RNA sequence: UAAGGUGAUAUGAACCGUUAUAACCGGCGAUUUCCGAAUGGGGAAACCCAGUGUGUUUCGACACACUAUCAUUAACUGAAUCCAUAGGUUAAUGAGGCGAACCGGGGGAACUGAAACAUCUAAGUACCCCGAGGAAAAGAAAUCAACCGAGAUUCCCCCAGUAGCGGCGAGCGAACGGGGAGCAGCCCAGAGCCUGAAUCAGUGUGUGUGUUAGUGGAAGCGUCUGGAAAGGCGCGCGAUACAGGGUGACAGCCCCGUACACAAAAAUGCACAUGCUGUGAGCUCGAUGAGUAGGGCGGGACACGUGGUAUCCUGUCUGAAUAUGGGGGGACCAUCCUCCAAGGCUAAAUACUCCUGACUGACCGAUAGUGAACCAGUACCGUGAGGGAAAGGCGAAAAGAAC
RNA sequence: AGGACCGAACCGACUAAUGUCGAAAAAUUAGCGGAUGACUUGUGGCUGGGGGUGAAAGGCCAAUCAAACCGGGAGAUAGCU
RNA sequence: CGAAGGUGUGCUGUGAGGCAUGCUGGAGGUAUCAGAAGUGCGAAUGCUGACAUAAGUAACGAUAAAGCGGGUGAAAAGCCCGCUCGCCGGAAGACCAAGGGUUCCUGUCCAACGUUAAUCGGGGCAGGGUGAGUCGACCCCUAAGGCGAGGCCGAAAGGCGUAGUCGAUGGGAAACAGGUUAAUAUUCCUGUACUUGGUGUUACUGCGAAGGGGGGACGGAGAAGGCUAUGUUGGCCGGGCG
RNA sequence: UACGGUGCUGAAGCAACAAAUGCCCUGCUUCCAGGAAAAGCCUCUAAGCAUCAGGUAACAUCAAAUCGUACCCCAAACCG
């Protein structure tokens, strides 16, 4: 019922990093992903007395909505929209617009 | 909020 | 852990869940409150299954 | 000077408590208004 | 209370109509009695509380005959 | 019979303290949290039976939850119960 | 259904999974501490004390079940006197209590108006109590009408603020009839012939259909500005789908969705068909509701306040006829008309919304809107009944400020 | 012996001052009356609103009494402001 | 390439008002013509919230009273310790009952509380502490009184009341001394005891009621005797001779 | 001695007098106003059972459950 799962090679369509690609690590229940290499936040970690010392401005990765991120068809070249159908005896996701399978 | 004890009243007259 | 309990033997699946509170149940309750136990998903799989064993025991004797 | 309030728990749940209140009609109808306006102190108990 | 075995009749109220013609409120009260009736069939005496007028409808009716509509009514006569 | 499966849920934890500990060494006895409803007579079996030592006497008492405050909410500790089990001279834990 | 999850404040830790016994959703089951009708007894609620019968490692000492009241029925006992009853014991079934409004019944004010106030009105209103259902009540004429006729009850609009009632003051206020919704009639007071024939009720099966989980579900880019574009411009597509919401500013083509087309292992609602049981058909001949109608005294309700007052009900005292008889047709008499009491059941149109699902608002936008948009009947006050607040917004994303 | 006397605890409040937005929504200070009885007090009960209770002031009935408090008729009514 | 609102300016109409625009603000507003008002506040000793005023004024809450040194700390009249002064002492001391509910004790902090400061506290956070056969509660019983199977009465609700059942402020069984914790101690430890039940063994023996009887079981006041708690003195012991 | 306190050791530890509202005393006297109830305890038997069951004496053994227990308690902790 995931149009975008968790390893899906997608691409931003709306935000700073318009064009931009990368693979999703984790998705949230708020319909939030997170890709690498997009949502660089410089965080202002304090170090916790807790037996580590990290200090500095990491670079974390914030989420983005579900909704501006597509997955990239990689045969196309561009964005690609994705339905669901039922070739085999499960549910599998299905390309549009060159429809294929993924 | 509290009122007032209300100023002593005087003795009352009569005809 | 549904069907490799279900078709044992009624106090044969009953000395389990007697030894199941014999062991970690009261076992890891003492670690855990001793500061020893690192793990803590153990406390909350031996809740479970124990109330897994009692509902097949009440399944298997009458109804 | 002696104020009106002397404090006793005995008197206190023997003229209010529950069993006070449900020993008769009325006091019965007093925790159907009290359930009705959603009070979480029902009675005067422990 | 005042309730009549056989007729059922009940205190009633109505206005103590006075001659300025002021309503207050009254009650009408039944001419209940307890009369002990001889029952030939179990050979007895069985007291009620019944009403001069219920006494009419025993004696022109039978005393028997009416302690089963007391029996119906579910009544411990 | 299910004697002993009630003694298994008595013991709840070991309970530790300055007062605990020199009760050890002095005292001879362990200080150890039990279960709410639970009688001099469970508490001293759940220790025959599952410490493998010798019970003499049991003393129990009932420690009040204390009134805490997290933040503006007003709350409560749970009242638990603490025994007092005097073991005798061939002690082990 | 599923590749993500271990509810939230509220991270973290330790883990469970990735096409299947993770989690989630629903159906069916199990568990369901104590109080509370509380129901073993008691009691200051979440407490104390038991009795009986069974099953059991140290007589240690535990485990389970039962034991409240009342009503009905059955069985066994059982006085004061023989019998017998009252009473007692046991068994079975039902009830007890809670719940917003609607309904029926038993009680029932005053403030107010009359410019006072007692008749009256307010008002059979507020309130108290009892009872029942999903609707409740009533309900198939001893009815209306007029000597033409209509034919159960219930609800809406006229009739009509009319006829009337009324310190004829204030005020109260019809009926007849008509137009509509919805229309369903039956059983006993009794025997025979025929007996299960319509009829409903209780349980199974079959079919249809709905609910409780859900599935598929269309269609776009470039470029400009802008933090970010859905916004401007340009050129396309879908549309039984621009209902709606979210997405870094206003999106039909980004997503959730929507129209439309589908889906139920299991549990049921409803509609019939049908199996079984109970139930009672149809015809003939009868019967056809007594301390009742009515009357006297005193009230109550009918718009009708006793007035010339018809009608019904009732506290008390009386009291017929009985279908060749009686009631009503508004004091009452005679004639005609009509109906049949003193025994009962009944769906529909009718009222309400504690609660659930969907949708809408020339309703409010935080001193408003429910008292309460924020863990509100909460904090707080009062012994108590009860009273009762204030308190919304950083940012797109905490990236919430390392040093 | 004493509803005896003086006088502590205790009960009460006669005089004066202070206090009168007070330390206190009747108290303190200095004196006062009873102080073995019709005394005082603790605890647990009973009597309630046209009612209770009153060695009786129309006093008390939860700091409110010629008719307590709360809720409801009720947005009573007001020729008045 | 900046809506509404807010805040200024310049014009404009007889007027309620209108237009443009500087700045902030940040995403909504709305021409013209019609329609519907929760449609225009200075007053109602109007209601809610905020801020002035008197004014840095009274007061800082019994006239029992503080003075000094050292310590801690950023800061000491108020905290800690030590040396002097004063107050209560039939209490302003030490135990309880009722009533409160962790205020107890330790570590740590001075944002809010304390009518001043505060490293201080009954203030905030965290942790610990309440040990019973002999104390009390629970339990046996009962007074006043409550409920009340049946029963009587009452329109309903309900009222009274028997058996019974509750109901202490009363009657019933039993432990003292010493020591110990930061906070518990006739409860913990040591010493020495006491009471009530169950079971088993042995030896005798008739036991046995919601029943009878005894006892429990009782008023005020007064006086005397013997005592004791306790106090004083002497003796004894230890220290001293300033 | 972290200087808060802890460990060890430890003599005398008697007599006389005074003396209570406290004890004997729920006593005695006196007075009138005439001064709770039931349970525990002792005893007796009824219905019943007697080789029993039960009761008394001695010994051994077990059990005495549950809750309250900190602190203020004439007060900055109760009521105001």
């Amino acid at each position: 019922a995931a149009k975008i799962r968790r390893d899906d090679e997608v691409i931003v369509l709306t935000g700073k990093d318009k064009g931009k690609r990368g693979k999703v690590k984790n998705v949230l229940s708020s319909g939030k992903v997170i890709v690498e290499g997009i949502n660089l936040v410089k965080k202002h970690q304090k170090p916790v007395p807790a037996l580590n010392q990290p200090g500095g401005i990491v670079e974390k990765e914030a989420a983005i909505q579900v909704s501006n991120v597509a997955i990239f068809n990689a045969a196309t070249g561009k964005a690609d929209r994705v339905g669901f159908r039922f070739e085999d005896g499960k549910k599998v996701r299905f390309f549009k617009s060159n429809s294929e399978t993924i | 909020p509290r009122p007032r004890p209300r100023p002593r009243p005087r003795p009352r007259p009569r005809p | 852990m549904k069907a490799k309990e279900l078709r044992e033997k009624s106090v044969e699946e009953l000395n389990t869940e007697l030894l199941n509170l014999l062991r970690e149940q009261f076992n890891l309750r003492m670690q855990a409150a001793s500061g020893q136990l690192q793990q803590s998903h153990l406390l909350k799989q031996v809740r479970r299954d124990v109330a897994r064993v009692k509902t097949l025991l009440n399944e298997k004797a009458g109804a | 000077m002696k104020r009106t309030f002397q404090p006793s728990v005995l008197k206190r749940n023997r003229s209010h408590g529950f069993r006070a209140r449900m020993a008769t009609k009325n006091g019965r109808q007093v925790l159907a208004r009290r359930r009705a306006k959603g009070r979480a102190r029902l009675t005067v108990s422990k | 209370s005042r309730v009549c075995q056989v007729t059922g009749k009940r205190p009633v109220t109505g206005n103590n109509r006075s001659h300025a013609l002021n309503a207050t409120k009254r009650r009408f009260l039944p001419n209940l009695h307890s009369h002990r009736f001889w029952v030939e069939s179990e050979k007895r005496f069985v007291t009620l509380r019944v009403s001069a007028k219920g006494m009419r409808v025993i004696d022109k009716k039978g005393i028997d005959t009416v302690l089963a509509e007391l029996r119906a009514r579910g009544e411990k006569y | 019979m299910i004697r002993e499966e009630r003694l298994l849920k008595v013991l709840r934890a070991p309970h530790v303290s300055e007062k605990a500990s020199t009760a050890m060494e002095k005292s001879n006895t362990i200080v150890l949290k039990v279960a709410k409803d639970a009688t001099k007579a469970e508490i001293k079996a759940a220790v025959q039976k599952l410490f493998e030592v010798e019970v003499e006497v049991v003393n129990t008492l009932v420690v009040k939850g204390k009134v805490k405050r997290h933040g503006q909410r007003i709350g409560r500790r749970s009242d638990w119960k603490k025994a007092y089990v005097t073991l005798k001279e061939g002690q082990n834990l």
